[PDB]
């Protein structure tokens, strides 16, 4: 039967070209016969060129390849939360079988015009420069580029830890569900991870989807796909995901070395035509649905690690064209003690200020303003810029897994913009910073509740906010 | 005598500045052809790589 | 004829036909798929074989489904109800408002307008906006690039360009979204039924929509601007209108162009691009042109990649550039809306020959008078601002008052802020600011040439200041 | 077994065509006719029942039409405390002129990585003595660390200096793999070892098995020695618990040597002139050097930088492969400081001070600043740090110690004695006491 | 399509010589011979033509053998005979040698007559493993103060000689081939060092006026000039590395010490990647195949130096690598970097600044360093270095004044190779202090006369120095003795 089992005529570095198999479709998902699987991706006269989710070394010429009948799909659905899959789905955890009772292609096309609304609600970071200075929104595709060992990974898992105050409290409609791929990662630092997030108790609503560098170049591919279905899902039943991508350039490199192989024409440092169609089918996918479609959203934060921080190699222009925003970190701020090394300079976010919450609205556009005019500047006037610049340099530096919640990011900004720590000279703030965060934690959780319950600084909390600043201003060391 | 050194020292800054920026501009000029050429020369390397087989 | 798909390879799929090949640019569309997949034929490989490049996704194609011919290039409706609708390259509706029962469709891929058909005089095409039609003005049939960026306003200066063509003179507008992020073809699609240009309820919409979006193959990204071109050349050759062509990018156009002649392996060039780079970019500015009939005057946002101006793409879109404006976040942080940077606009048909010698000397002379009045303001950085020169403030003082002047109440504005819109004719803005740069206007204050029309209405606020 | 014909020899590629019994990808294949052992790992399979081959050794000699012989499995060399002291190519043939390596067991280079949930997430720091390494960019049992260079900053001295204090101070079975390295150094590290007590050729109680391909060998064999060198260090931690050293040096050469297999192997270039298959092939390497339930394997892995570059392919695609990277840079080298290890380029995953604690990280990070921004005192005292963070008769400077000594640097307890009283010095005592003495007479 | 798919072959094999051990030229174009037959031979077999030409059989495939031809292709038509003689190449090698100039196959050239060696040695056998070498420990004597001071080689060692054109490269080369005169003609039979020239690529005239400076040094009588010229053919080129590496494997092997200079190693990869490229071999970086660093690599590993159990000989490599335009970033620079053991690094901006021999200290290096040197230079050269590194840093007053003085010292005029014992002599008495008295403009007449004054003067105490190898305390006084009377005397 030459229309639905074809015979391997030939195999190489992970590309299999298969004789017969007349009625598959192109990218659809054959299985050879040792049990592996593969996808469709030429269609030519002669053969088939597939790739195979697996080795070289277990299929040989000669053997057999069914096929399945349907495009590539993986199980979605709550079942996947504190699961760790691979990129096809498939526990990787030990911890059994996926209960999943749906699935959901792949490549399915991203939402329309229409379906969707401007992105308005904000996506807490908990970080304060992003928060401040980059902030992010419900459907926005925020990229997270820089160089090597520069601190991306930890906005990431930053972001994952800040989403449990919200995944724990009582608005249905401010939780949010996480998605972690991890493409060309070590297995170690995976298993890292998500301990990191098990100890945080960031699991219960997070799925890790998992292509490690020991995995075959067809999977790296794919992962970042598979993690866009299973948050499609939430994002299609009103509720609201967040995916990140770590990083896109591996799964760039993976795609590469398929095509390469696959003898298709290359273009730039070898990559091929689609490259960028590649990307962007993949991150146009992240959107905001209109309360007709159920409300739900998509955010993504697209990992990208450049070289020398070139930022317009051919994936970074891509990447760079295709997102929303970019959070620039610097390997020079990273050793300067600036951490998050987010350079602000660069850093962009084109949908921020319509989702910031409107006391940080008040508060980070007098601090971006000052920040603005002091990095233009670096007598008795412009010294005082400098200073008040460098006070809120120092306001900003953030320590790792401790994201805080958006009052006391305000709390603290506040307190630097206002004035109050012109006082202080440099290499105090950061002391005072936490200090002060324990006193208004402590003593003050009713001024903190009603900026949270009401969203803005009005002037009673406002009067409430600066006579508690130069309170304990005065009686700090 | 003070005097007459804060101006000689401000206009000759001033010309430092403005000549560092004509290299400035002339380098990147220069840097821009150069990167251009180098993208050429390697996609030139895959092709000709590529029509050997 | 109806032929067989013999490969598919990503984006590119060979079909086979048995009796009536199709000629090359020609829709040929497949069937059994639930949606409308359309291929474009690029080639004749020999053997009755013709490689295509697909306009969608090309998952679940068999070897072996039929691909039926049309004839045509691509046929998209073309016609006065189009306007205030969304549709993408193939010309079906995206807006989910119903189908578009026009009249006539036309076809993809025409020819430029013969040579005898051009019209030979170059003319001003008049948008009632001070500062571009005062120093960078807008030709007939040219081409404009929109140096311009997300903080400046932009979609404001579409909207109003629009707006004004549309009213000043009888023509409408169309907007391709050639490789348009799909979050902000939904923010402008919102934008412009906010401010009136488009009409939901109504048949008074001012523009036509067409958009292809980010993930879409490089087919699409590719021929969308033809499609938006198309569908303003039915409006100038059919109803003698001077059409206005927006391109949200044009060198998403070129790469996607590069992206197209890569999967169809070519051989690349400079940089990367198609060998065919030129012809491509050409192909289509050709079409955009004056000729005896109408014109379309298109206004294609630009981005310099590497800000290298000697980059392959704004190297070779720079050959069929006419005007050049610039949406400078500078000025606009000193409150000045248009933004457009008064200094780095360029135009053509600046010359006296074509614009007059009046006109040429007063855009001359507010041009001296700015760059003069930043060098004084380089100068006043001493911090000892005096004024050992009664002409170097004098000139300060005219030269804000004209940098204030070059602002303007836009009408799509008007529901934002109470100010009306006043679009102000070509005489009325040289006459102004002749005026302005006589020295008459010195007893008047600042800010009375603040957000206002001509000077007639600079003087009735000087006077309500009071 | 199965036995086919060479077809086609160019360079080091062989075709080789079975009429029956097709050998899979990775097979071994012995060549006959042959007086030394030729082996011919497969790559690809062509059709018509021809199979593409990397030979291990040079294939002049060779005829169309010379018998080839199938293994059935992939190369396999002799595992076991046997290997210890002894030296072995590629395929597991002594070098040494010792004679046979009689061991029990057999193990195929061509392996699967380790699991997930055989993943292992202890990280214990250990302590070489450096103060630069120690202090900014320390080393963790288990972990990979990788030390890259360029060619003349340091890196084989670097190895040496870690081969003499960490192998020596440890008791786990090290594991010396030199992939496409001088054969001068090679003997010279053989002979300091032997007289150094850890090869012991009588009565052996030998601590690290040596594994060579070197320069003069085929694209090949330098592509498979340091899978040889993982082998052997996979049998030390899987069947044996212990917790193995593994110093591959240098890594960079088992990149190029894929580069120049894929260069004939028929396969597109990617940029620069590195294989399409770079990224997951040295991914399926490096996967097997980690920490499982079993037993650790801590890695140290000097890397070539060409041309000084650290974006070409091949070192970018290795630092995620890392847990402790130091760079050696030429800008420090040539300043004379020893060991050049790029403070503000060497990156360190246990630098946190969940791990070293509080006072070692804010010296890390203090140090590393008043580098970064290297106020008058502030360059005093940064060059004071230069010139500190140097190490020659050698130095071994206690970790606690040397946090003490940039403290008191730092915090300008010292900054009365010159510059350079701290160049070439162990702890702060011994740049006191060159301060005594370089005071006194000049 | 398929290179052996010709009608004729098709036509006469449809209807019915030995094709093992002979073959036919199916196609001859630009060097490279495809023959149809030939079964039998071997990889890098080397055959010959029927008009008496000879080739390399480098590429076997399925059905035809793609030939590399050692000459011009003109005497070579479809239809040849190809026949097999069974053999790898192989040189001539021997005491015979000495004062020869060959080509990359061991023929005279120099009209003297033919060889008259008793050995033949293969051209592509490997290099020495691990056991029969030993640490470089004896130093090879170049005369030039700046390499035997800072960059010091010793005999075993592979040091790049890299620069740009018109540098000084092949000058360093020939004062060291010059400078073993001083050992050649003496007794000591294990200091005496054979040189062996290779000239890749070069004008037949450029090797003529090498010949004659070599000659008129009287350094021939030891020396051997292995010359594949830029007229000759690509696979001469290619081959002759190879034939006087194995030229100086004979002396390597049997107890002496030989050195060897390619000159240069950028031209031996052009040829490689011309036979390559018409080969059809797929093309790499910078059109460069892909075994070319394999190729340079298993020449320049035959450099050793053997253990006492293998005869004590050794062999010293000094490829040459030519950059365009000081870009050490390229391909084969690169590559023969890795190899080597260090590189004497020739800038063009330092030569016409007055420095030459124009070497850059702050780039140059020897990864034997003193292991590789006399006590004395050693003595001298440690905190010599660390003056200079000290200097370039800060290139505060004393550091930098003390760096110019040891720049003018370490000038060095051409064909003058200086005897290790007066180099120390300049060195002492640059290092110690005895030049800042002196404005740099001076200190070459002062080297130049201190050296006239110590050579006439101080016989007995070079001869010392000589003798023992180190500076004695007894001649540490005498050199501060000597140094002291002539500054006092000097003006
Ligand atoms: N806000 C912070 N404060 C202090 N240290 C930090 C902070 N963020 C990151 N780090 C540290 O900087 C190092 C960078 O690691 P990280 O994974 O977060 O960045 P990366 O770019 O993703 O590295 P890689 O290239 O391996 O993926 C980590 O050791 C991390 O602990
Ligand atoms: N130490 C020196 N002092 C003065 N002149 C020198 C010195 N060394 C070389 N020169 C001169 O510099 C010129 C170049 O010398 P040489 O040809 O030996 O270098 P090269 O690297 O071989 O250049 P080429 O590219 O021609 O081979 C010659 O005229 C040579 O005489
Ligand atoms: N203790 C030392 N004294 C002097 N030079 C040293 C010392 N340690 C290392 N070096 C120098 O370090 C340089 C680098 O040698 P090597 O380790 O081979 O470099 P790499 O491995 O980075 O290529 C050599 O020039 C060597 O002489
Ligand atoms: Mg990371
Ligand atoms: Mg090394
Ligand atoms: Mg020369």
């Amino acid at each position: 039967d030459l229309e639905e089992t074809g015979r391997v005529l030939s195999i190489g570095d992970g590309i299999a070209r298969v004789h017969g198999l007349r009625n598959v479709q192109a990218e659809e998902m054959v299985e050879f016969s040792s049990g592996l699987k593969g996808m469709s991706l030429n269609l030519e006269p002669d053969n088939v060129g597939v790739v195979v989710f697996g080795n070289d070394k277990l299929i040989k010429e000669g053997d057999i390849v069914k096929r399945t009948g349907a495009i590539v799909d993986v199980p979605v659905g709550e079942e996947l939360l504190g699961r760790v899959v691979d990129a096809l789905g498939n526990a990787i955890d030990g911890k059994g079988p996926i209960g999943s009772k749906t699935r959901r292609r792949v490549g399915l096309k991203a939402p329309g015009i229409i379906p969707r609304i401007s992105v308005r609600e904000p996506m807490q970071t908990g970080i304060k420069a992003v928060d401040s200075l980059v902030p992010i929104g419900r459907g926005q595709r925020e990229l997270i580029i820089g160089d090597r060992q520069t601190g991306k990974t930890s906005i990431a898992i930053d972001t994952i830890i800040n989403q449990k105050r919200f995944n724990d409290g009582s608005d249905e409609k401010k939780k949010l569900y996480c998605i972690y791929v991890a493409i060309g990662q070590k297995r170690s630092t995976v298993a890292q991870l998500v301990k990191r997030l098990t100890d945080a108790d960031a699991m219960k609503y997070t799925i890790v989807v998992s292509a490690t560098a020991s995995d075959a170049a067809p999977l790296q591919y794919l992962a970042p796909y598979s993690g866009c279905s299973m948050g499609e899902y939430f994002r299609d039943n009103g509720k609201h995901a967040l995916i990140i991508y770590d990083d896109l350039s591996k799964q760039a490199v993976a795609y590469r070395q398929m095509s390469l192989l696959l003898r298709r024409p290359p273009g730039r440092e070898a990559y091929p035509g689609d490259v960028f169609y590649l990307h962007s089918r993949l991150l146009e996918r992240a959107a905001k649905m209109n309360d007709a479609f159920g409300g739900g959203s998509l955010t993504a934060l697209p990992v990208i690690e450049t070289q020398a921080g070139d930022v317009s190699a051919y994936i970074p222009t891509n990447v760079i064209s295709i997102t929303d925003g970019q959070i620039f970190l610097e390997t020079e701020l990273f050793y300067k003690g600036i951490r998050p090394a987010i350079n602000v300079g660069l850093s962009v976010s084109r949908v921020g200020s319509a989702a910031q919450t409107r006391a940080m609205k008040q508060v980070a556009g007098t601090m971006k303003l000052e920040l603005a005019q002091y990095r233009e500047v670096a007598d008795a006037a412009t010294q005082q810029l400098l200073s008040r610049g460098v006070r809120l340099t120092e306001l900003l530096k953030q320590g790792q897994y401790s994201p805080m919640a958006i009052e006391e990011q305000v709390a603290v900004i506040y307190a630097g913009v206002r004035g109050y720590l012109d006082k202080l000279e440099p290499s105090k703030i950061t002391k005072f910073e936490n200090a002060f965060l324990s006193h208004v934690v402590s003593q003050h959780q009713a001024l903190l509740g009603t900026i949270r319950a009401d969203g803005k600084i009005s002037e009673q909390s406002d009067a409430k906010l600066k006579e508690i600043v130069t309170n304990f201003l005065a009686g700090f060391e | 005598s003070t005097t007459s050194e804060q101006s000689a020292r401000m206009t000759a800054m001033d010309n430092a500045s403005k000549n560092a920026s004509e290299m400035i501009d002339k380098l990147t000029l220069t840097f821009n052809r150069t990167r251009q050429a180098v993208i050429t020369k390697e996609l030139i390397e895959i092709i000709s790589g590529a029509a050997a087989l | 004829a109806t032929g067989r798909i013999v490969a598919v390879i990503g984006a590119v799929v060979d079909v086979q036909f048995d009796e009536g090949l199709p000629p090359i640019l020609n829709a040929l569309e497949v069937q059994g798929r639930e949606t409308r997949l359309v291929l474009e034929v690029a080639q004749h490989l020999g053997e009755s074989t013709v490689r295509t490049i697909a306009m969608d996704g090309t998952e679940g194609l068999v070897r072996g489904q039929k691909v039926l011919d049309s004839g045509a290039p691509i046929k998209i409706p073309v016609g006065p109800e189009t306007l205030g609708r969304i549709m993408n390259v193939i010309g079906e509706p995206i807006d989910e408002r119903g189908p578009i029962k026009t009249k006539q469709f036309a076809p993809i891929h025409a020819e430029a307008p013969e040579f005898m058909e051009m019209s030979v005089e170059q003319e001003i095409l008049v948008t009632g906006i001070k500062v571009v039609d005062l120093l960078a003005p807008y030709a007939k049939g040219g081409k404009i690039g929109l140096f311009g960026g997300a903080g400046v306003g932009k979609t404001v200066l579409i909207m109003e360009l629009i707006n004004n063509v549309a009213k000043a003179h009888g023509g409408y507008s169309v907007f391709a979204g050639v490789g348009e992020r799909t979050r902000e073809g939904n923010d402008l699609y919102h934008e412009m039924i906010e401010s009136g240009v488009i009409n939901l309820k109504d048949a008074t919409s001012k523009v036509a929509l067409v958009y292809g979006q980010m993930n879409e193959p490089p087919g699409a990204r590719a021929r969308v601007a033809l499609t938006g071109l198309t569908v303003a050349e039915y409006f100038r050759d059919q109803e003698g209108q001077d059409v206005l062509l927006f391109i949200d990018n044009i060198f998403r156009f070129t790469q996607a162009g590069s992206e197209v002649s890569a999967l169809l392996g070519r051989i690349p060039s400079a940089v990367g691009y198609q060998p065919t780079l030129a012809t491509d970019m050409g192909t289509m500015q050709e079409r955009i042109t004056t000729t005896k009939k109408g014109s379309i005057t298109s206004v294609q946002a630009i981005y310099v990649p590497a800000d290298d101006l000697t980059d392959p793409a704004p190297a070779t879109t720079f050959a069929h550039l006419d005007a050049t404006t610039v949406l400078s976040r500078a000025i606009a942080e000193l409150g000045i809306y248009p933004a457009v940077d008064p200094l780095d606009s360029t135009s053509r048909i600046m010359d006296p020959n074509i614009v007059g010698s009046e006109h040429y000397d007063v855009a001359r002379g507010v041009q001296k008078i700015l760059q003069d009045y930043k060098s004084l303001q380089d100068i006043i950085a001493i911090l000892g601002m005096d004024e050992l020169s009664e002409e170097d403030k004098l000139t300060v003082s005219r030269a804000r008052k004209i940098q204030r002047f070059l602002s303007q109440p836009f009408q799509v504005a008007e529901v934002f802020t109470g100010h009306m819109g006043k679009l102000v004719p070509l005489k009325e803005t040289i006459k102004g600011f002749q005026q302005i740069l006589a020295g008459e206007y010195d007893h008047l204050p600042e800010q009375a040439f603040y957000m206002v029309g001509p000077i007639e209405e600079a003087v009735a606020k000087a006077d309500k200041l009071a």
